[PDB]
C-alpha cells in the first residue's frame, strides 16, 4: 500500500525558516509529481509547488507567491521530497500536504501545521466541565498556542460518547472543548479524567471531573 | 494569478443528479487547463476523484464525471450517495501553476433529520480562580449541519463576548458544535440566569442554568 507521511511542521516565526518533509513508499513513482498543498480555513486548499519523480531527472513548478520563498527537493535515496520554507509571512500558515498527482491527485499524507507567529507558546489550561439515563461531562481546554492539542477520556480506554470541538481563536490563544456522554450510574461512582497534551509546549495534563 | 471560483453550497438527496461547476477569471475553462476534481471529507481524507477534465481515477465510482460546461469545469453526481456529502475542490491548470477554487459544500439528505443534543456548563471554580468565567454550550448529534446559536443573561439577549464554531462532521456524520459564553468572574456573580437556544431546522432546543442550583 501507499504511504505518505508529512513532518516539520510547528511554530515559527515571521522571516523564519522550516523545512518540511515528505516520505513516501509503497512502489516507484517515477510517473508521479509530488505536490505540495495547503490547507487555511481562509483560502480552502491552495497550491504551493511541485516537483517530478522522474530518475532521470526533476522539473520543478512554483505557485507566484511563494517564488524566490520556498523551494521543493527530493531524495530518492531517502523517499523523501521537502519543502524549504523561508521569510515565511503570516499567510503562509495552514496544513501542510503532500501529494502524489499523475492526471489527478491519487494519494494523500495526514499533513503537518505550520503556524506562522511571534507569539508565546503558551500551555494549556485544563478546567472540567460538570452538570450544574446519562450525563454529559466535559473538559475545557483554554488559552494555549500554537494549535494543536489532543484530548482522551480516561487515557482513550473511554472512546464512546466521546466529542472534541473545533477550536475558537481570541487574542493570539486557542480554546477548545471536548465532551463525554456516560451513564448517570457510573458517574461519579467511578473516576471520569481527561487526558490533554500539547506538543507544541511539552505538556500533558490530567484533570478529573467531580461533582459541584 | 487567475482567480477560480465555485458554488459555495449545494443541496441534493440521494439518487438525484447535480453538477458542481468551476470558473476561471482569465476566461473559458479549456482543456487545457487539465482541470482537477478532489473530495475532502472531515479528517483531510482526500480523493482525487476527476484529471484532464473528463479523466475518472481507479476506484472512483462511475456515478463521478467531469466535464466543461459552458465557459466552466464541471463536476458531475448521476445518482448522488449520502456518502458523497462533503467538499468538492476544483483546480485549474495554467501552464506552470496550478489554482485551487474556493470549494463547493455538498450537502446530501440521505440520514433522517436529527435534533442536537445540547449541555450547558458553568463556569468552574478552578477558573472564576483566575477571575474569568467561561460557560460553554455542546451540541451534537444533529443532521442537517445548520444551527443558529442565542445566547441570554438575565432573560436578555447577549450580543458580546459570544464564540461559536462551525458545524464539523461527528464520527458518526451527524454533526456537532460549541459556543462559548466569555465573562469577568464578577459579571458572572452579578447575573442569576444563563441559557443557550438553539436553533436548528426551525425548531429550537433550550439548555440554561441558574446560580441557585
Amino acid at each position: 500500500e501507499v504511504k505518505l507521511e508529512e513532518s516539520g511542521g510547528g511554530l515559527v516565526q515571521p522571516g523564519g525558516s522550516m523545512k518540511l518533509s515528505c516520505v513516501a513508499s509503497g512502489f516507484s513513482f517515477t510517473n508521479y509529481w509530488m505536490n505540495w498543498v495547503r490547507q487555511s480555513p481562509e483560502k480552502g486548499l491552495e497550491w504551493v509547488a511541485e516537483i517530478s519523480l522522474k530518475s532521470s531527472n526533476y522539473v520543478t513548478y512554483y505557485a507566484e507567491s511563494v517564488k524566490g520563498r520556498f523551494t521543493i527537493s527530493s531524495d530518492k535515496s531517502k523517499r523523501s521530497v521537502y519543502l524549504q520554507m523561508n521569510n515565511l509571512r503570516a499567510e503562509d500558515t495552514g496544513i501542510y500536504f503532500c501529494s502524489l498527482w499523475q492526471t489527478w491527485f491519487a494519494y494523500w499524507g495526514q499533513g503537518t501545521l505550520v503556524t506562522v507567529s511571534s507569539a508565546k507558546t503558551t500551555p494549556p489550561s485544563v478546567y472540567p466541565l460538570a452538570p450544574g439515563s446519562m450525563v454529559t461531562l466535559g473538559c475545557l481546554v483554554k488559552g494555549y498556542f500554537p494549535e494543536p492539542v489532543t484530548v482522551t477520556w480516561n487515557s482513550g480506554s473511554l472512546s464512546s460518547g466521546v466529542h472534541t470541538f473545533p477550536a475558537v481563536l481570541q487574542s493570539d490563544l486557542y480554546t477548545l472543548s471536548s465532551s463525554v456522554t456516560v451513564p448517570s450510574s457510573t458517574w461519579p461512582s467511578e473516576t471520569v479524567t481527561c487526558n490533554v497534551a500539547h506538543p507544541a509546549s511539552s505538556t500533558k495534563v490530567d484533570k478529573k471531573i467531580v461533582p459541584r | 494569478q487567475a482567480v477560480v471560483t465555485q458554488e459555495s453550497a449545494l443541496t441534493t438527496s440521494p439518487g438525484e443528479t447535480v453538477t458542481l461547476t468551476c470558473r476561471s477569471s482569465t476566461g473559458a475553462v479549456t482543456t487545457s487547463n487539465y482541470a482537477n476534481w478532489v473530495q475532502e471529507k472531515p479528517d483531510h481524507l482526500f480523493t482525487g476523484l476527476i484529471g484532464g477534465t473528463n479523466n475518472r481515477a481507479p476506484g472512483v465510482p462511475a456515478r463521478f464525471s467531469g466535464s466543461l460546461i459552458g465557459d466552466k469545469a464541471a463536476l458531475t453526481i448521476t445518482g448522488a450517495q449520502t456518502d458523497d456529502e462533503a467538499i468538492y475542490f476544483c483546480a485549474l491548470w495554467y501552464s506552470n501553476h496550478l489554482v485551487f477554487g474556493g470549494g463547493t459544500k455538498l450537502t446530501v439528505l440521505g440520514q433522517p433529520k436529527s435534533s442536537p443534543s445540547v449541555t450547558l456548563f458553568p463556569p468552574s471554580s478552578e477558573e472564576l480562580e483566575t477571575n474569568k468565567a467561561t460557560l460553554v454550550c455542546t451540541i451534537t448529534d444533529f443532521y442537517p449541519g445548520v444551527v443558529t446559536v442565542d445566547w441570554k443573561v438575565d432573560g436578555t439577549p447577549v450580543t458580546q463576548g459570544m464564540e461559536t464554531t462551525q458545524p464539523s462532521k461527528q464520527s458518526n456524520n451527524k454533526y456537532m458544535a460549541s459556543s462559548y459564553l466569555t465573562l469577568t468572574a464578577r459579571a458572572w456573580e452579578r447575573h442569576s440566569s444563563y441559557s443557550c437556544q438553539v436553533t436548528h431546522e426551525g425548531h429550537t432546543v433550550e439548555k440554561s442554568l441558574s446560580r441557585a442550583d
